[PDB]
RNA sequence: UUGCCGUUGCUAUGGC
RNA sequence: GGCCCAUUCGGGUCUUGUAAUUGGAAUGAGUACAAUGUAAAUACCUUAACGAGGAACAAUUGGAGGGCAAGUCUGGUGCCAG
């Protein structure tokens, strides 16, 4: 009853657990239960776990949120307080939630996919991300499928990277799920299969979506740290 | 011993059906519960009771 | 298991004879489940036979098949043909079970002391004691076969007989 | 007060031929009748019994000068 | 004389706890005798006996050897806080009773 | 070709599995277990710790100071030391006598301290193997092993029993038997820096012991002769080799489960193998471990071989086929009887019954680049191992031990770049276990202690 | 420097 | 004296028998201390104490053949046949 991405051993139980409703979809993000539990394995179960979280030692994007299904989705740095953990989580090459230790001047921020820029209402311009958040005034020039650095202090924007050909660019979504690489080619089409194409270890090819990637950085230089192997 | 309990249970059931005919019915009353048996146990007794079939006797 | 063919013939009377006297067995439950498990072997060695050399199946399914009949023990070291599984036969596969073992190397005096010391729990081979006659004991749990710690054969204290001869004697 | 019930009423073997203690277990009747049978064939054939024990005493039965006991060909 | 053995001994802030895997060896004895492996257990730990815990004993065929789970605390306050109430029941202070009705 | 379609179908075959270096290489379950090791604790005793002390070549070899202390005891069986983090050895005889040592004293000979002198005495009462409970040993004591921490010497032999001696006053503390007629030991090591002991016992048994608590750890089983040596280092892994079987195999001791490494060196091949341009052969029986780190080990054979073993690998890495040369043959005046020297020399066969010396004792300093071999050719060997790890070479002899080498150990002195040892070994004129030795040639019951330096 | 015994050194060896 | 073959006469073979006495060992079903397990309890696992001579702590089912009475019945060319 469970999906592909949280890496969840079968041997577990029976009913799986629904995220609650949040900043991310049902489908492309991890509660805290599957996230402590049995993942990195702070927990045993689900009694000790909403002990933890009545405790809250949670600091899922600078705040609290003390909830057992809270639907982290990618890149929220999950932050615990005793032993200073701190967790940017994204998305490994086979699909699952691989969840990558940090440092705090990495956690001080995150970052987010611009989806819409309106006019909303009162002459404001306005921007949204994937968890939502609704940030006052950037420039002019934010296209659609651009990356804002958010202050996870306060909120505001803090760096912008363009999107445009030749930028080290993420795809969470269809069947080239977490890989990067960002560079053989460019092709926008007019209504699908329109992206940038992502190199492999001999340069292969890829297709996928305009929404299902999302730019982290520059050809060598991400502010964000990857891990390895 | 429940073991000791299920053991007589099989073997006085096999006893009393080598008297009456195979497929008699034995029925297990447990422990007296305030002056009288449990009332399930008398409940499906009586339902026992109900259902029986009788057959003429010649006599 | 399943019964044979024709059950009743005097040669096979005669045979289920000599091997439940010479090997201690109850009925003739165990030579038949015994000969039963051994004609799905040499059924299938048949069939490895039946198909040529290089073929795929006969190579690693005839190795596989021998040295895992070699690693139970009814077959030596150094016939490492598939044509010596169709010489197999019952009685090299009852040779190596318990019962026969511990008669063979001498813990008992008889394949019926051997089968009592089993069900009696005064044998243990390895770590486990083991305590049912029809074991089938392997090339490598064949020197291990031993007195039970935990038995009076072996080292332990005495049985209920011996130390209530003990005290009435003391008394 | 308790006229409690015995054994001829309680296990119910009524009338049974008088039956064998080595047919009361099916492992000692083939061990005894595997005994009797190896004790047949020293009569049919003649058995192995292992050589020389000690000094050779003699044929301690017999021996017969009219019989031979060979298989002759065709 | 029972023997004790200490396995993947991890830590977890947390809860306040430290947690490990507890092979509990008895020669010629019975069982694991839970109370006196707790008394072992904060002896050979630090002392906080009433927040030292195992719950999930089972031994091997033949005896000898059993597999349990250890997980010892600080502060038996904190202890009584984070343990589960049927275990409490088991071996420390607490006792609630379910009202017995339908 | 038969096997070549085996070895090409196996290769198909994995390949096929690998179906059902880029800049993004990251596992999550990898880091998740990764995460799980930087949480946990205990990262002491289970170091897979390789070869870090890399001396060979460096000490000086050729001028040891060799003092051969003389001690009359018939036949010197083992040899215990101890070094803390004054010191102490232990010796053991076949005359039932454990003494004590000091050591400490460098630059000259060890100094004795103690008797513990068990005899006929000792025999129980009973003649029942449960009730082995007495206070001294009554029969051919094998093996002494020191604590690492030095409060006890535990030993044993053939009377199948552990006796624990206090170190201060050499004292009988606690007797644990082995509870069954064949349990003679055969071997003892202690797991460094700890409190628990093996024990090699001839039932096809090694057992397991806290000295401390008093108790039996695991007993644990599966050689297939008798457990000839053992050996251990500071991981809970150990090493045993028993004799004829002719495999060597290590046990993971919690888990109780082993890798086996059998032999397999024939003179076909062998022969062959020379033959495409000569007196080696097979083997006789592995007889002594030591393990030198935490990927390798060494064992020595009946045959002479000192064979090299790694973690990784069934068959041995690296040979050494003759070790200690080959025995004298047998005189025309003691093999036949005849008259004239031609028949006599004609009952030698030429070089077909000339038999290798066989190793007797080997020790591998932990960690180390060196190792020590002896026999009974009155010369021990040193023989340091390459730094890749694939080869051993003979560095220089110490000659001074004329008799069979029942024990070899080293005592460390001198620090991280400069350094200064004395290695111990017990000689003896007769083999550790049977008599079976003849050609006493000038042999002292005594102990080479050898001075090595830089 | 040891179970005896010999050379001993004023410490090393060799016969049981 | 037992056993085996054979239509017959007979032949072949060999330590074999006996409600004969007797001896100390073994333990398992059962009875049961517990502890473990588990929300709790059962069960599995581990386990001290007792537990065999008709070891009566009393397994069956089916087959082949006799032999006996101051006995009974039938036939008929005594004493027989059935």
């Amino acid at each position: 009853a469970a999906p592909h991405h949280w890496l969840l051993d079968k041997l577990s139980g029976c009913y799986a657990p629904r995220p609650s409703a949040g900043p991310h979809k049902l489908r492309e993000s991890l509660p805290l239960i599957v996230f402590l539990r049995n993942r990195l394995k702070y927990a045993l179960n689900g009694r000790e776990v909403k002990a933890i979280l009545m405790q809250r030692h949670v600091k899922v994007d600078g705040k609290v949120r003390t909830d057992t299904t809270y639907p982290a989705g990618f890149m929220d740095v999950i932050t615990l307080d005793a032993t200073n953990e701190n967790f940017r989580l994204v998305y490994d090459v086979k699909g699952r939630f691989a969840v990558h230790r940090i440092t705090d001047e990495e956690a001080s921020y995150k970052l987010g996919k611009v989806k819409k820029v309106q006019l909303g209402k009162k002459g404001v311009p306005y921007v949204v991300t994937h968890d939502g958040r609704t940030i006052r005034y950037p420039d002019p020039n934010i296209k659609v499928n651009d990356t804002v650095k958010i202050d996870l202090a306060s909120g505001k924007i803090t760096d912008f990277i363009k999107f445009d050909a030749g930028k080290l660019v993420y795809v969470t979504g269809g069947r080239n799920l977490g890989r990067i690489g960002t560079i053989v080619h460019k092709e926008r089409h007019d209504g699908g299969f329109d992206l940038v194409h992502i190199k492999d270890s001999l340069d292969n090819t890829f297709v996928t979506r305009l929404n299902n990637v999302f730019v982290i950085g520059e050809q060598g230089k991400p502010y964000i740290s990857l891990p390895k192997g | 011993s429940q073991s000791t309990l299920r053991a007589s249970k099989k073997r006085l059931k096999h006893r009393f059906w080598t008297e009456v005919y195979q497929g008699a019915k034995l029925f297990y009353l447990s422990g007296v519960i305030n002056g009288r048996y449990p009332d399930r146990e008398i409940l499906n007794l009586s339902r026992f009771i109900s259902v029986m079939k009788f057959r003429p006797l010649k006599w | 298991y399943s019964t044979p063919k024709r059950p009743y013939e005097s040669s096979r009377l005669d045979a289920e004879l000599k091997l439940a006297g010479e090997f201690g067995l109850k009925n003739k439950k165990e030579i038949y489940r015994i000969s039963f498990q051994l004609s799905k072997i040499r059924r299938a060695a048949r069939d490895l036979l039946t198909r040529d050399e290089k073929d795929p199946k006969r190579l690693f399914e005839g190795n596989a098949l021998i040295r895992r009949l070699v690693r139970v023990g009814v077959l030596s070291e150094d016939k490492k043909k598939l044509d010596y599984v169709l010489a197999l036969k019952v009685e090299d596969f009852l040779e190596r079970r318990l019962q026969t073992q511990v008669y063979k190397l001498g813990l008992a005096k008889s394949v019926h002391h051997a089968r009592v010391l089993i069900t009696q729990r005064h044998i243990a081979v390895g770590k486990q004691i083991v305590n049912i006659p029809s074991f089938m004991v392997r090339l490598d749990s064949e020197k291990h076969i031993d007195f039970a710690p935990t038995s009076p054969f072996g080292g332990a204290r005495p049985g209920r007989v011996a130390r209530r001869n003990a005290a009435r004697k003391a008394e | 007060g308790k006229r409690a019930i015995n054994y001829q009423i309680l296990k119910n073997k009524g009338l049974t031929p008088k039956r064998n203690k080595d047919n009361r277990n099916s492992r000692v009747k083939k061990r005894k009748k595997y005994q009797k049978a190896q004790k047949k064939l020293k009569s049919v054939r003649a058995v192995y019994s292992g050589g020389q024990s000690g000094v050779y005493e003699g044929e301690k039965t017999g021996i017969k000068k009219g019989l031979t006991r060979s298989v002759k060909f065709k | 004389a029972v023997t004790i053995r200490t396995r993947k001994v991890i830590s977890n802030p947390l809860l306040a706890r430290k947690q490990f895997v507890v092979d509990v060896l008895h020669p010629n004895r019975a069982n694991v005798s839970k109370d006196e492996l707790r008394e072992k257990l904060a002896e050979v730990y630090k002392a906080e006996k009433d927040a030292v815990s195992v719950f999930g004993f089972r031994t091997q065929f033949g005896g000898g050897k059993s597999v349990g789970f250890g997980l010892v605390y600080n502060s038996v306050a904190e202890a009584k806080k984070f343990e589960p109430t049927y275990r409490l029941v088991r071996y420390g202070l607490a006792e609630k009773v379910e009202k017995a009705s339908r | 070709n038969p096997a070549d379609k085996r070895r090409r179908l196996a290769k198909q075959y994995l390949e096929n599995l690998k179906s059902e270096d880029e800049y993004n290489n990251f596992d999550a379950g990898d880091l998740d277990k990764d995460i799980i090791a930087s949480r946990l604790k205990e990262d002491v005793a289970e170091q897979q710790g390789r070869v870090f002390r890399y001396f060979g070549d460096k000490l000086l070899i050729s001028e040891a100071k060799q003092s051969f202390t003389r001690v009359g005891e018939n036949n010197l069986t083992c040899i215990s030391c101890f070094q803390p983090v004054r010191l102490f050895a232990y010796t053991v005889s076949k005359d039932l006598q454990l003494t004590k040592y000091d050591i400490t004293d460098f630059s000259k000979r060890p100094k004795k301290l103690k008797y513990a002198k068990g005899g006929a005495k000792y025999i129980p009462t009973s003649k029942h193997e449960y009730e082995n409970t007495t206070e001294g040993h009554y029969d051919e004591i094998l093996t002494v092993a020191a604590s690492p921490d030095g409060k006890y010497v535990v030993t044993g032999g053939r009377d199948r029993k552990l006796i624990v001696w206090s170190t201060e006053s050499l004292s009988p503390v606690k007797v644990i038997p082995t509870k069954d007629r064949r349990g003679e030991v055969l071997s003892l090591a202690f797991r460094k820096n700890s409190d628990q002991l093996y024990a090699s016992c001839a039932d096809f048994k090694i057992r397991t012991y806290s000295i401390n608590q008093f108790s039996q750890l695991e007993i644990l089983y599966g050689h297939h002769d008798i457990v000839e040596d053992i050996s251990a280092l500071a991981m809970e892994r150990c090493v045993t080799v028993g004799a004829r079987d002719r495999t060597a195999m290590l046990w993971k001791i919690p888990d109780e489960t082993r890798l086996t490494f059998r032999g397999g060196d024939e003179p076909q091949k062998l022969l062959r193998r020379w033959m495409k341009e000569p007196l080696f052969f097979c083997e006789g029986s592995i007889d002594v471990v030591s393990m030198v780190d935490d990927f390798h080990f060494i064992t020595g054979s009946d045959n002479g071989n000192i064979c090299l073993w790694s973690l990784a690998k069934k068959k041995p890495i690296f040979t050494e086929r003759i070790a200690h040369g080959i025995l004298p043959e047998p005189s025309f005046n003691d093999i036949s009887g005849e008259t004239d020297e031609e028949l006599r020399k004609r009952q030698l066969q030429g070089k077909k019954l000339l038999q290798p010396f066989w190793i007797t004792s080997l020790y591998a300093i932990p960690y180390s680049n060196v190792f020590i071999s002896g026999s009974w050719s009155g010369s021990l060997k040193v023989w340091k191992i390459s730094d890749n790890l694939r080869s051993f070479e003979l560095l220089g002899e110490l000659s001074g031990a004329k008799g069979v080498v029942t024990k070899i150990q080293v005592v460390e002195s001198g620090k991280h770049g400069k350094e200064k040892f004395r290695i111990l070994a017990s000689i003896a004129k007769e083999h550790r276990l049977g008599r079976w030795i003849a050609n006493v040639s000038g042999a002292r019951n005594g102990i080479y202690s050898a001075v090595i330096d830089q």
